[PDB]
């Protein structure tokens, strides 16, 4: 979707021209991120032997990793 | 301005668990706002090292720059190896 990872890299303030290897690196990191934050949420979800992945889960992922401290806006901890 | 990503992050999470797990209405979600933050938080500290040298455009050298300063260690690994193929 690389439209959008311009449209809001370009939305919050970003300076002028994007060049298009920055969206093509970019959906990659986002789909990197994606993983180790699901990774984080459902280890947690499954350590409470649950097998579903809910709300609650991403919360525990942001809290306690350090990676992700400007998360916590999202999550009421 | 701050839109969201495409409903894409439904299909990355199924394939990072297992086949035995399942996934929430909401949980999607969080994760569709929680990404749309990190491309936010990444660009704006790309911004400030490219305005560091009057840059007016941001390129992949800046982002990998921003998420090794911001502490995505694990990341910059991987995505050097994808950046430098994307221009072989």
């Amino acid at each position: 979707p690389l439209a959008r990872i311009k449209k809001i890299m370009k939305a919050d303030e970003d300076v002028r021209m994007i060049a298009a290897e920055a969206p093509v690196v970019f959906a990659r990191a986002c789909e990197m991120f994606i993983l180790e934050l699901t990774h984080r949420g459902w280890a947690h979800a499954e350590e409470n032997k649950r097998r579903t992945l809910q709300k609650s889960d991403i919360a525990a992922a942001i809290a306690r990793t350090e990676v992700f401290d400007f998360l916590v806006d999202i999550v009421p901890r | 301005d701050r839109f969201l990503p495409i409903a894409n992050v439904s299909r990355i999470m199924k394939r990072s668990l297992p086949a035995n797990a399942k996934i929430s209405k909401e949980s999607k979600e969080t994760v569709q706002e929680c990404v749309s933050e990190f491309i936010s938080f990444v660009t704006g500290e790309a911004s400030d090292k490219c305005q560091r040298e009057k840059r007016k455009t941001i390129n992949g050298d800046d982002l990998l720059w921003a998420m090794t300063t911001l502490g995505f260690e694990a990341y910059v690994g991987p995505l050097k190896s994808y950046l430098n193929r994307y221009r072989e």
